[PDB]
């Protein structure tokens, strides 16, 4: 058999994808993904930064789901600090994590359908993506890389009209999802290009470290928001969709259902969000108000010490994982008692999913390899740090 | 008037007359939009300079 | 201050989240 | 010196013949605290620095410019 | 199965009854108002918290607010700021060199929220693409010009988030 | 296939060195074709280059260090066999190559 | 921390 | 445990050496050391503002106040001489 | 620029228009540049920049005072 | 009463007979754990839970009832546990790790630093009673 | 199911000669074992009925230059059936070959390749142990504490040579290290 190379440099498929395929005829026999083109030394750069200075690195890991990584990093720091977060901050974090989940799912579904050949749903979904990123631009000052979720509480408070605008969005996102489904779900070509492609058994998913939609499509009811709940996720009502055949079509139906349930969670968070402060009151770990630093001596001392040295995490090590839109995103943070992390491994779900591309694509058509790559929803920011 | 450096511009503002022996300088009418509060002792003959603003305060009567 | 972002009194109006059926066509 | 680990590490041969100083940094004279004491450091004596003739920034060509610190 | 069900699903197979339902959906969006904006004339909505081009502010008296505390250079996660300071002729603590690398800047706003005197701010300007790399090495004069040119909008925005910061 | 278990004595280390050297020597014909080295280098100068590397790394007496050196050399050989590295790279590494040294260094710079 | 050390204990 | 900053205590004789309990730990110090110095031998570093090891003692700032069992009020560790059998407490609520 | 209200004029001569939106918006805040030579793509002063980008509701004539 | 239509798990297939493929695996497990020394913690637990599950599989004829009383997965997730325990027994026998060293020592650190409540924590429900019965068997 | 139950069960059932350090806390129940018993422990913890750990989350290394056994290899494990996490750690220096667990967990391959690339730890019986993240021909293991942050070599285009070439590194602005440590810690 010959040795064929797909390097798509154009971001019509990821952009830094490099597959070296061994094709017998039209079937592919082994898929070896060549990674390392987006390895920017993020893990080593964390060890040279303060715990506050290393927060923006997590925005650029999974650049389609930004708040998901910040939530995990903040939870790891809180676990190593035993820092309690106010209820309003927890509700805001859950709200902006479920907005993030919808953003990631909307991008993934349509960048996967564009690979197949469906161009129309891509623009329709990016319209709602822009509508959602407007909310990102409102709380923070950045459309994508918002350093909003922070270890103590949250960076700053919500503008006045944000809740009303988010409710107005949720009044029509259901019809938007209905249109997006009606363009793809009933189509026979979409069924023929997804059904029975990429079948994975539950044992294979467990052995290869699959998580999220890749794992729940095989029948495994494993959600980290229900197995190891964090924040206020245990006070919210939402269902966990589970697949039956493990193919690419189940990964798509579940990726629809997880976004409808995300809309449901967003509505509940809007309705039940309480009043109060948005940051922990231990100003030894959180910044003082700008009116208090210019009027009180100890507040100014705290500001000065926090914005140069930052806080010091007691010597310990732990692993915290959250339910990122791709799957289980974990951070292994090691502290030696100083103001800089000693070691911080980033466990990316894409790393464990692109590794299993070899067995998912074996004995499949060449044109069926792009659907297998797109159904895993891989971004290379996290695959190679 | 770009030819005037900020030093020359802050050297042209007349000192503020204060009746008491001490004045508090915040840097702006709205406290939250200025610099940290600075208490200046007006017990000399030369005008007393704010170390943030550069504004000068002088005692009015005594 | 004491005027903080949140839901209006009585909560927000209910919003559909399930699939709406479409029976279009004579068949 | 049995620098076998240096040979199986990946450090270039030019940087494996450096002369270093092993010392314990002392307490600063401007503070009375004694927290940053008891740790030992390796000083690579990295002094070859110059000035960028575009912005005045400090340029260097020594990889071991800040590792030991 | 049932004859009626078999016939009904066989008609849909041969009459493409699930592609007409998508063609109708596309045609409905064809006759529909567009959502595109004329970028040169009309701009997209923004927020007062927008983190754009940096600007160094000055007091209304004409004195620059920067006090060379170097509190923004130590919080900068990208090491994009370099500050050199000394005692000015009046004896005040001011900067001689204040330059920001906008090719290293990640536009995170940490410098803006760390300044104790509101000297460095990220203004609303986001249209400053240059034709040369050295034009992106902003210095003190360039930053002060930015602060003077965007002073009113920056002041209004700082008034807006005074209730939140 | 799999990474071999760590050696227990110097004789096994020597055997692995010889096996790796033989494999590298058999890899010489492939490199001359994958890269246009036909009218560049004799088929023995490269062989001498690998021999020289083995010989100037021949003062090691720790079997673990020898095994690690062999593993790194095998990784380098496998990379060179593939089209991974650029052409001039091997030609920049694998080619065999007056007053006072002190006075020339003094004329060059203060940092010896 | 309760770092007691186990032993064979016959 | 080691003294703070690797401080070397010079015992002129083994006989003139009292015993104190800085935090329940047996500490041997010569007669003449203060509570602050005894704590420095036992690895505990007391806050200080006005005390300098090369200057005369002057208990101004009152920042090195510790708890002593046979004391109704906190004592300035910089100036209080160490007594045999004295139990110092530094991390108590007082 | 049809069925629209002119909010104000600029020192460079740029005219700013506004139209009322109902539920979906579109062409409700734009500029008619007084130049045509490529218009430089950036000629809006700081008093009018905020109004155009919906940062502030002040027109810019009111932002001057 | 009827045969299980689907297991709900991809790759795992319904076994038409589950009371006869489990009563044999448990018997094999009990007849092969004998090679392990009597006073070892592995043998006691592996011979306790295997006896209870074997008795349960002998009492009730229908798979639904077996699923109810054991209450730990489907009968198709118990066969894959029995077949793995059988493999583990053989691997233990060939490795023979049963020899307690004379110089053995273990540092049992016991940390108690609390963690916050919003922090993700794995909180399962109460295990079936056998998971504790085997535990008291091991301690005793 | 829980840290209180898993600790007590593994105390009794596990062979004593394998594990030499057992921390039980809320940050995570850890097991520290010798490198010659790692595969045995992980195979036991993958097949036992009450400790069905079927998911290997990741394999990471930690660099401690002050220790004799410099590198610490951490195996974060997950049990889906009992909803519990277990962490297993070993220690290895720069010239020891620890056993590979790709036989038990197929996902261990890329993590072991990344550990070898980043720290230089070699794994016995690994189907293919080559660098996975660093550039082709990369020399040195970057995630070591003695490796400089910016590395040793730099990449630029050489017009006369008509190819991208590698040159010794030379920064226009060096990395400024700020020492914020406090003496009153
Ligand atoms: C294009 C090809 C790509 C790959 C080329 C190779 C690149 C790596 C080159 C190898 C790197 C190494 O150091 S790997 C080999 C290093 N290992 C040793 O040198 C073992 C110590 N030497 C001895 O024991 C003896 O001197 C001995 C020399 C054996 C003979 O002498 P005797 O038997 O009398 O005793
Ligand atoms: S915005 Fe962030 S990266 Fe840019 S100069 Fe300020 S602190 Fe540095
Ligand atoms: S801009 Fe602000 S933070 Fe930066 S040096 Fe000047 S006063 Fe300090
Ligand atoms: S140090 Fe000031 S009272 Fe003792
Ligand atoms: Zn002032």
């Amino acid at each position: 058999n010959f040795t064929l190379n797909f390097g798509p440099q154009h971001p019509a498929a990821h952009g830094v994808l490099r597959l070296v395929l061994e094709m017998n005829g039209e079937v592919v026999e082994r898929a070896e993904p060549h990674i390392g083109l987006l390895h920017r030394g993020t893990e080593k750069l964390i060890e040279y930064k303060t715990y506050l200075q290393a927060l923006p690195y997590f925005d650029r890991l999974d650049y389609v789901s930004m708040m998901a990584q910040e939530h995990a990093y903040s939870l790891a720091v809180e676990k190593l600090l035993n820092c309690e977060v106010p209820l309003r901050a927890q509700y805001i974090r859950v709200l902006f994590c479920e907005i993030t989940r919808i953003l990631n799912h909307l991008l993934a579904l349509t960048t996967h359908a564009m690979d197949v050949g469906a161009l129309t749903p891509f623009l329709w979904a990016f319209e709602e993506r822009e509508k959602l990123l407007e909310f990102y631009e409102r709380v923070s000052g950045a459309r994508m890389h918002a350093s909003f979720i922070r270890p103590g509480g949250v960076a700053q408070d919500l503008p006045l009209g944000l809740c009303r605008d988010i409710d107005s969005f949720t009044q029509q996102f259901a019809s938007r999802i209905d249109e997006l489904e009606e363009m793809l779900t009933g189509n026979r070509i979409w069924k023929q290009r997804l059904v029975d492609i990429g079948t994975v058994t539950a044992q294979q998913a467990k052995d290869w470290g699959f998580s999220g939609v890749m794992l729940r499509g095989s029948g495994v009811c494993w959600d980290l928001r229900r197995a190891a709940p964090y924040d206020v996720y245990d006070q919210l009502d939402f269902d966990v969709p589970v697949g039956t055949r493990g193919d690419c079509y189940d990964r798509y139906c579940i990726r629809i259902e997880e976004m409808r349930q995300s809309l449901r969670i967003i509505v509940q968070c809007l309705n039940q969000m309480p009043s109060g402060m948005i940051k922990a009151d231990d100003r030894k770990l959180c910044p003082p108000s700008r009116c208090r630093m210019k009027l009180s001596m100890e507040s100014l001392i705290h500001h000065f010490e926090l914005y140069t040295e930052g806080f010091s995490v007691p010597a310990s090590s732990t692993y915290t994982a959250v339910e990122a839109p791709k799957g289980e995103f974990g951070v292994f943070l090691v502290s030696n008692g100083s103001n800089r992390p000693y070691r911080c491994k980033i466990r990316a779900p894409g790393f464990a999913h692109s590794q299993g591309l070899d067995f998912m694509s074996k004995h499949h058509m060449l044109a069926d390899v792009v659907t297998i790559i797109g159904t895993q929803d891989i971004v290379f920011g996290e695959v190679d740090r | 008037r770009s030819k005037k450096s900020p030093m020359e511009l802050i050297s042209e503002v007349p000192p503020i007359k204060v009746d008491g022996r001490i004045v508090a300088c915040e840097g702006d009418t709205n406290p939250a939009l200025g610099h940290p509060i600075e208490f200046i002792c007006l017990d000399l003959n030369e005008p007393a300079i704010c170390k943030y603003c550069g504004l000068r305060y002088v005692q009015d009567h005594h | 201050p004491l005027l903080q972002d949140g839901p209006p009194p009585g909560g927000f109006a209910p919003v559909r989240y399930a699939r709406r059926i479409s029976n279009t066509g004579p068949s | 010196k049995r620098g076998e680990i240096g040979k199986v590490s990946g450090i270039p041969e030019e940087h494996l013949s450096r002369k270093v100083i092993i010392y314990s940094p002392a307490r600063t004279a401007t503070q009375s605290g004694s927290g940053k004491l008891g740790k030992w450091k390796i000083n690579f004596v990295s002094t070859l620095k110059w000035e960028n003739p575009l912005m005045g920034w400090t340029s260097t060509g020594d990889p071991y410019a800040n590792v030991g610190d | 199965k049932d004859w009626n069900t078999v016939f009904e699903r066989s008609i849909n197979t041969l009459f493409l009854t699930e592609m007409v339902r998508g063609l109708s959906l596309t045609l409905k969006y064809f006759f529909d108002p567009k959502v595109t904006i004329n970028y040169p004339f009309e701009k997209g909505p923004l927020s007062p918290r927008f983190r754009g081009e940096h600007a160094l502010r000055r007091y209304p008296t004409g004195e620059e607010r920067c006090i060379a505390c170097k509190l923004c250079e130590a919080v900068c996660p990208a090491q994009a700021i370099t500050i050199e300071a000394e005692e000015r002729e009046d004896g005040s603590r001011r900067t001689t060199r204040y330059d920001i690398d906008m090719t290293k800047c990640i536009y995170c706003g940490f410098c803006q929220e760390a300044c104790p005197v509101d000297a460095i701010v990220e203004g609303p300007n986001f249209e400053f693409a240059t034709e040369t790399h050295e034009e992106l090495l902003y210095d003190k004069e360039k930053l002060l010009e930015n602060g003077d040119r965007w002073e009113t909008e920056i002041a209004e925005n700082l008034r807006s988030e005074s209730l939140y910061r | 296939i799999g990474v071999p278990p760590n050696s227990a004595n110097l004789t096994e280390a020597r055997r692995r060195v010889f096996d790796f050297f033989r494999a590298a020597c058999r890899s010489i014909p492939t490199i001359m074709d994958i890269y246009n080295l036909q009218d560049v280098v004799a088929p023995s100068q490269l062989r001498y280059a690998i021999s020289a590397q083995i010989r100037n790394n021949a003062h090691i007496t720790d079997p673990k260090v020898i095994d690690l050196l062999i593993f790194k050399g095998m990784e380098e050989l496998t990379d060179i066999v593939d089209h991974a590295k650029q052409r001039h790279h091997i030609i920049g590494q694998y080619v065999v190559g007056g007053k006072t040294d002190f006075l020339k260094n003094f004329y060059t710079s203060n940092y010896f | 921390i309760r770092r007691y050390v186990l032993t064979k204990d016959n | 445990r080691n003294p703070v900053g690797g401080a070397r205590v010079h015992f002129s004789n083994p006989e003139d050496a009292i015993e104190v309990f800085v935090d329940g730990y047996a500490v041997k110090v010569p007669k003449g050391f203060t509570v602050l110095q005894a704590c420095e031998v036992a690895g505990v570093d007391i806050p200080r503002f006005c005390y300098h090891s090369r200057l005369s003692i002057a208990g101004n700032c009152r920042m090195c106040l510790v708890e002593v069992e046979k004391s109704p009020k906190p004592v300035a560790s910089c100036a209080m001489p160490a007594l045999p059998g004295m139990k110092i407490k530094t991390d108590t609520p007082i | 620029n049809i069925g629209a209200t002119l909010v104000g004029v600029d020192k460079f001569g740029n005219k700013y228009y506004q139209k009322l939106g109902d539920t979906q918006y579109g062409r409700h805040r734009w500029v008619e540049y007084a130049s045509k030579d490529r218009y430089n793509a950036s000629q809006v002063p700081a008093e009018w920049h905020g109004w155009l980008h919906f940062i502030t509701d002040h027109t810019g004539d009111e932002l001057l005072s | 009463a009827k045969v299980k239509q689907t297991t709900g798990i991809v790759g795992l297939d319904v076994v038409p007979n589950a009371r006869a493929v489990l009563i044999d695996l448990y018997s094999k497990t009990l007849k092969e754990i004998q090679a392990v020394p009597e006073d070892e913690g592995y043998r006691k637990a592996v011979e306790s839970f295997t006896r209870q599950r074997l008795n349960v599989c002998k009492e009730e004829e229908d798979w639904e009832m077996i699923e109810k009383r054991l209450g730990c997965g489907q009968v198709e997730e118990l066969i894959e546990e029995a077949r793995d325990e059988l493999t583990l027994i053989g691997k233990m026998i060939e490795w023979d790790p049963w020899g307690v060293p004379d110089d053995y020592e273990c540092e049992v650190i016991e940390n108690d630093a609390p963690i916050p409540k919003h922090v993700p924590q794995h909180r399962p429900g109460p295990l079936p009673e056998q998971f504790y019965k085997t535990l008291e068997g091991l301690i005793a | 199911m829980d840290n209180q139950f898993i600790f007590k069960y593994s105390w009794e059932t596990l062979p004593k000669k394998w594990v030499k350090k057992m921390e039980r806390s809320e940050h995570g129940n850890r097991f520290d074992t010798n490198t010659d018993y790692l595969f045995q422990l992980l195979c036991f913890l993958k097949l036992h009925t009450y400790t069905r750990v079927q998911v290997l989350i990741d394999i990471c290394g930690v660099d401690y230059p002050s220790r004799k056994r410099r590198f610490e290899v951490v195996y974060n494990l997950l049990s889906t059936r009992y909803n519990s996490r277990i962490r297993v750690q070993t220690s290895a220096d720069e010239v020891t070959r620890i056993s590979s667990v790709v036989s038990l967990f197929p996902s261990a391959g890329w993590w072991e390749r990344e550990v070898w690339d980043m720290f230089g730890v070699s794994f016995i019986n690994h189907p293919d142990l080559r660098r996975i993240l660093t550039d082709y021909g990369f020399e040195g293991h970057p995630l070591r504490k003695d490796f400089p942050l910016s590395g040793y070599v730099q990449v630029r285009y050489d017009d006369p040579e008509k190819r991208v070439v590698s040159e010794p590194i030379e920064m226009t602005q060096e990395f400024r290290y700020f020492d914020f440590a406090s003496p009153w810690e």
